């Protein structure tokens, strides 16, 4: 059977019932593959200006990623399917918010 | 440690066994540089990345730009 | 009025039992109403992402690698503890490893 | 020079320009060792190929085995 | 427009009127792209063991290139269709038998 | 009866006007009846597979890029003239650049 397992940096569309959640992958495959889980940050078309906001380019419509809302998600439990990925830019530009925080 | 370069949609590349990737700290969507000597192509992580402090972002937050928590749901 | 808002390094108990360790500033936590933090369970399994608690009767060991944002000021939420700047490093450390 | 490692199928990869590949007579398909030293991932080209001599094919050639010419056909 | 421009090793689908040819592509992309030709060798489901013979595996049919019938064709006049690649090594064993005649 | 079995460096006129530098040798020529060569032409434009064909009053330019396997024993071959070495390994150099 083939199933999708995530990468860091991917853009994935994570359900929930009904439905579903834009995010960032923040952890690695090992990591998301051996556990069934995967840390993220969600993203959305709402951008306000906050600072932990960090545009995305190139995507199927505008938006940003929500650096300070890290999640650790069940996405094998949920069902996860990817979308794209993020520019290696703006995924350290989410981990530089990140580790402001929690670094 | 034998590879190949291949195309990769409009580009070159080369494959790394991910044993080898994790035993060298990279990650998928990793930055590297590769600046080349003599004969061998070289390749090397970034060391410089964007610095941001707790008191710039903090400050710039604003009653107007805060954003709720998001809602995940439930499978 | 008085209110407690949450520090970094403090154990506390999220109203919805939600034993949990807030790993952000105390700066951004009063700012937002938000605050990460890992949550608590009370036996250890030897998972490799778990940090003993010392001191804490109950709910002694984190789970680093399962990080969340929790809207603390909306639902509410209050301290049980405190955890040791060392713990907090090494649950702050694992999860660098991680994603940083 | 900045490139990254990215997922490429299954396998961890990074992509180089053409104008690079082709600064260093690399091809697409061509083999690379890639030997890891100090911090630098390292990738050069393989010396050693198969060789054959023209005795030993053409000997082998025998009226048996031999093709015709291929008929390439017009546009 | 988007074309198809053919790279070394390229398993390629060479066409004639009716039709067409299977054959391994030898040349870079940089003179197939600039000239509209490239040099490759023909491919054969017909495997005699003649000596010039590299097998080529993994392939949607078992089949054989045959490396002494190196040709010059235009790839780009007769519109070309890739169909796969060849491993490094099955080009490595091509080119070294091309060698023998022509290096 | 005698035949004429082209060797490398031979420039030939095939049947089927098709002048050609043989570049396989003779050995692999006469075993198989097929040959390796490149096409030649009268005038030179610049082309960077030029190759020039000294004391060669016509066809004095081989296109190096421009390889052909023919059936030479089939089809019918005749010798009209002999390239020297130098120039057949300036042909045999580019031919490399661009595959080998």
């Amino acid at each position: 059977v083939s199933r999708y397992v995530p990468d860091m940096g991917d853009l994935i569309w994570v359900d929930f019932d009904p439905g579903h959640r834009p995010a960032v992958v923040l952890s690695p495959f090992m990591y998301n593959n051996k556990t069934g889980m995967c840390l993220c940050v969600p993203c959305t078309t709402q951008s306000k200006g906050y600072p932990f906001e960090v545009v995305l380019s190139g995507q199927e419509r505008d938006g940003v990623a929500l650096a300070d809302q890290v999640k650790s998600i069940a996405w094998r439990a949920r069902g996860a399917t990817k979308k794209g990925t993020v520019a290696p830019e703006e995924l350290q530009l989410i981990k530089a918010k990140i580790n402001v925080l929690i670094g | 440690i034998h590879s190949s370069v291949k195309r990769w949609g409009n580009s070159p590349a080369v494959r790394i066994p991910a044993t080898l990737m994790q035993a060298l700290n990279l990650n998928i969507d990793d930055e590297v540089k590769i600046d080349l000597v003599d004969g061998k192509l070289i390749i090397e992580p970034v060391r410089k990345e964007p610095v941001f402090t707790l008191a710039e972002l903090v400050n710039d937050i604003t009653p107007e730009n805060l954003h709720e928590n998001i809602d995940w749901g439930e499978p």
